[PDB]
RNA sequence: CUAUCAACUUUCGACGGCUGGGUAUUGGCCAGCCGUGGUGACAACGGGUAAGGGUUAGGGCUCGGAGAAGGAGCCUGAGAAACGGCUACUACAUCCAAGGAAGGGCAGGCGCGCAAAUUACCCAAUCCCGACACGGGGAGGUAGUGACAAUAAAUACUGAUACAGGGCUCUUUCGGGUCUUGUAAUUGGAAUGAGUACAAUUUAAAUCCCUUAACGAGGAACAAUUGGAGGGCAAGUCUGGUGCCAGCAGCCGCGGUAAUUCCAGCUCCAAUAGCGUAUAUUGCUCGUAGUU
RNA sequence: GUUUUCAUUAAUCAGGAACGUAAACUAUU
């Protein structure tokens, strides 16, 4: 009988409302978005991916840019300025978002702003944190009592459970390959995106 | 490569030698009847520490056994083989005792010169010469013409010579190599044929205990005479 | 149920525990003697089973403290009690060896560092101190009430 | 035959035991307290490293989950000092083996009582 | 385990003996020749698929068929019908200058549009393989996460002074009982561990552990939670009605946001680093088989 | 009732067989 409540109470977790989906069968490149504090580096992670993406070493890596990740769909990347008008504008278009943390610096007014506008307008796709600036430490106790204080305050903001990955050096300049290499594993294999009815009433 | 638990229990390992244990490599003694070189060295003589100290003490040449040097880590050395350590000078013969389990006991060189080896067997090798299979693996050509089966032999392990025999008798003292009861110093009473397979002896101590063990397992030490000094 | 509600807040207050989860589980390990000592009492006298165990749970019982040493019967093993154990206490044993102004003294001492049991010092205050430990329960070396330094206030103040 | 073993041991034998000073058999600031058992586990343990003085690995997640497995399947209990064991194959194996170890002068008072007389017939 | 399995084998020879072939060797294992069998109610044969041994006080411990896209054939080697290779067919897939060429496994993520344990480090020890002390190891250990549990216990300890006279309780209530209780009062003491951290140690390198110098407590903080019960309020709002009453309630009031210091932190209950909620729940007579 | 016999022949009922205008106050004791 307990199976039958577990699967009951999955099915009522299955559930949701029933949402327009409309997207075309030649799907436009999903929006990845690098939303951060100034001076933690969405530039640096920006060049870092386009270069484990088609392997340019982009040496001024301005505006969108279109990278294709898989035979199916396409991803673009846009680093957003430290300016809150490209911020509420970015949030309200943004399909999944890599919000970076300045590591033992803590949370910033930035990145909880962006949190309440995205989660405001409207939640997208994907989200997820991603934590820089980890060689600036000195006791690894120090390290990882900070990623586990991080980590839960992280999930108490958007959610139980959001992936928060972790980059440590600065290697040549670029990031580690490694790293951003299981990053890219995570935002490779991708869903449909949430058929928001903004996106999905108007056209953009 | 098995487990230390399921190596044999009567060459010993503590509870600190991880969860492997050596194998022996192929040689004159048995696999289950063999005392390999390196826990010879390392686990029960602690000459040593580590598997590449035992390396090296063994590739330099420093331990010899039966009279040669021996180089290989896991060179098998089982019973009654002895050890020639020349820079401590001492000789290390391997014994069993009343549980069951290698005994290693300190001999100098008068009585460490020599062997004592159980006859496997005996046959005409080609050319029509007699020759002498011992238990160490070890043939003798032209050997007396006394020595049948189930004899043992005094060798001189210098030029390999037959120096004296001793003969498989009831009324003798021997030790058992294996059985149940393995292990158990004692006289030779009886012996009983059973023509067709597994003769047995019916073996007592000094000490009033009868028991059953099969000329197989059997190993003839001495009348008395225990030519071996065995630990005391 | 309000008789379970005093009775658990009189053991605490007269004895300063944090909270009722200490309170039960003193009355868990309480419980499970006594129950053996009940299947002991199940078994008939001059039986060896009885005799051997139930010589043994009193030995246990006499050398932790508990049990005093003139009855040694095991209707007393069933008289035993949960306010029997929190005597037995080190928290309550420095308040009553008279280290401390107050139980809470006690708790705080224990907290931070100051007494000893034997040797090494003790963290926790829950620690059963055995009869033959409770004569060795003094302040540590490094505690300003038994030597060493004179102590982080006194130091700021002498500054 | 534990309990058996303690009761030679301490009302038995004719031989002090070792009792070791009150504040060494204490882990970890209080916390527990090592039994005699584990007492001797440790003396061994550290017997094995000053053997060959090579220093041991603190324990690892297999053997650490194994006695951990083993305390959560026994039935014994550290109150104190002392363990408690539950009453049943231990007590039984004290009856097993408690069975198994189990298994010519009043002629003459006569003659002179016949021969004296009364002294009271009846007052 | 079963007769809702009593006949089975000779339907790939079933039982022999003789003769050879092949195999490393014996052998109906196979080819000739002839003989007549062999198994079974003491349970053959069939059917069901739900596929333990040893080490003995105990538990623990140890040991335990078919395939590498699919048939078919071949090759080396002490050991393989290796799936390592090739050969042809079939089924796929890739490059091209359209003449041609090479190739097939496992691990990860999604599997709703909504979710939660690393793509970590080294052969350092035990062990294995080599021309060989030196080379190489996907067993092995080291590390990281966790409120699913489970274990231990911080968030404060103790004085002095001044002032107020009530604090509490009940069966029985315009009624009883008991006597030291408080304060957003004023000052004094000490103790320190979370944390910060020079080092040294640990170790393959690190961490953890043990050592350990120096810092590190006054509330407006080094900032305890989750539920339940209950009181007090306006130049406010709403609703009922034989004036002022009652009820629902009440962040919302005239102004004022650098303005206010207000019940200044309302009171009580329970668990307390845990707790709460939902749901499931805990006509009569004879007569056969059958029965006594 | 007998100054009558046979000595379990017995009991029970699946299955089965023979017989066929209404209601409306209610081991003993
Ligand atoms: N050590 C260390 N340095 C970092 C890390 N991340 C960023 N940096 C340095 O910090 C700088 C941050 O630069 P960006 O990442 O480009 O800043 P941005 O927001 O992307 O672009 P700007 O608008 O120019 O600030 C980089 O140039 C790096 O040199 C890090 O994780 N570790
Ligand atoms: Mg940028």
């Amino acid at each position: 009988a307990r199976q039958a409540a577990r699967s009951h109470d999955i099915k009522e977790k299955r559930l949701h409302v029933p949402l327009v989906d409309r997207l075309p069968d030649e799907p436009p490149p999903r929006l990845v978005v690098i939303v951060g504090p100034p001076g933690v580096g969405k530039t640096t992670l920006l060049k870092s991916l386009v270069r484990r993406y088609t392997k340019e070493t982009m040496s001024d890596p301005v505006g969108p840019i279109t990278v294709v990740t898989s035979k199916k769909q396409r991803l673009t990347f846009i680093e957003c300025p430290n300016e809150l008008e490209a911020m509420i504008d970015m949030a309200k278009v943004a399909d999944i978002v890599l919000l970076m943390i300045d590591g033992n610096y803590g949370f910033e007014m930035e990145t909880m702003e962006f949190l309440n506008i995205l989660a405001n307008t409207g939640m997208p796709g994907n989200v997820f944190g991603i934590l820089t600036h980890l060689d600036l430490f000195k006791k690894p106790s120090a390290l990882k009592d900070a990623k586990k204080r991080l980590k839960h305050r992280l999930w108490t903001e958007l959610y139980q459970g959001a992936h928060l990955f972790y980059l440590s050096g600065v290697l040549n300049g670029r990031y580690p390959d490694r790293e951003i290499h299981n990053l890219s594993r995570f935002l490779s294999v991708m869903k449909n995106p949430r058929p928001l009815v903004w996106r999905n009433t108007h056209p953009y | 490569h098995q487990k230390r638990l399921s190596a044999p229990s009567h060459w010993l390992l503590d509870k600190l030698s991880g969860a492997y244990a050596p194998r022996p490599s192929t040689g004159p003694h048995k696999l289950r009847d063999c005392m390999p070189l390196i826990v010879f060295v390392r686990n029960r003589l602690k000459y040593a520490l580590n598997y590449r100290e035992t390396k090296a003490i063994m590739m330099q040449r420093l331990v010899k056994v039966d009279g040669k040097v021996r180089t290989d880590i896991t060179y098998p050395a089982g019973f009654m083989d002895v050890i020639t350590i020349e820079k401590t000078g001492e000789n290390f013969r391997l014994i069993y005792d009343t549980k069951g389990r290698f005994t290693v006991h300190r001999i100098t060189d008068e009585e460490a010169k020599y062997k004592l080896g159980k006859v496997k067997r005996v046959q005409l090798g080609r050319g029509g010469v007699p020759f002498l299979v011992t238990h160490d693996a070890r043939t003798i050509r032209y050997p007396d013409p006394l020595i049948k089966v189930n004899d043992t032999v005094k060798i001189d392990l210098e030029t390999g010579k037959i120096t004296d025999f001793i003969k498989f008798d009831t009324g003798a003292l021997a030790m058992i190599t294996g059985g149940r009861n393995m292990g158990r110093v004692g006289v030779i009473t009886h012996r009983e044929r059973h023509d067709g397979g597994f003769g047995i002896v019916h073996l007592k101590d000094a000490l009033d205990n009868t028991f059953a063990t099969r000329e197989s397992n059997v190993f003839v030490i001495g009348s008395e005479k225990p030519w071996i000094s065995l630990p005391k | 149920e309000a008789a379970r509600l005093d009775s658990e807040l009189k053991l605490v207050g007269e004895y300063g525990l944090r909270n009722k989860r200490e309170v039960w589980r003193v009355l868990l390990t309480l419980s499970k003697i006594r129950r053996a000592a009940r299947i002991l009492l199940t078994l008939d006298e001059k039986d060896p089973k009885r005799l051997f165990e139930g010589n043994a749970l009193i030995r246990r019982l006499v050398r932790i403290g508990v049990l005093d040493e003139s009855r040694m019967k095991l209707d007393y093993v069933l008289a035993l009690k949960a306010e029997d154990f929190l005597e037995r206490r080190l928290q309550t044993l420095v308040y009553k060896l008279g280290l401390a102004k107050s139980i809470h003294h006690a708790r705080v001492l224990i907290r931070q560092r100051h007494i000893r049991v034997g040797k090494q010092i003790v963290n926790v205050p829950s620690f059963m101190v055995r009869l033959d430990s409770q004569k060795h329960i003094d302040f540590a070396l490094t505690s300003p009430f038994g030597g060493g330094r004179p102590g982080r206030v006194r130091r700021k103040k002498a500054k | 035959s534990a309990t058996l073993d303690e009761f030679i041991a301490d009302e038995v034998s004719t031989a002090p035991i070792a009792e070791p000073s009150i504040g060494t058999n204490i882990v970890k600031r209080g916390r527990g307290l090592k039994t005699a058992a584990e007492r001797r586990m440790e003396e061994e343990r550290r017997e094995y490293e000053e053997t060959n003085f090579v220093r041991l690995p603190k324990e690892s997640k297999k053997e650490r989950a194994k006695r951990a497995r083993m305390e959560g399947r026994s039935g014994r209990m550290n109150f104190g000092g002392e363990e408690f064991r539950e009453l049943g194959e231990g007590a039984e194996r004290i009856s097993r083996l408690t069975k198994a170890k189990s298994s010519g002068e009043r002629y003459q008072k006569r003659l002179k009582v016949l021969e004296s007389g009364r002294g009271t017939r009846g007052k």
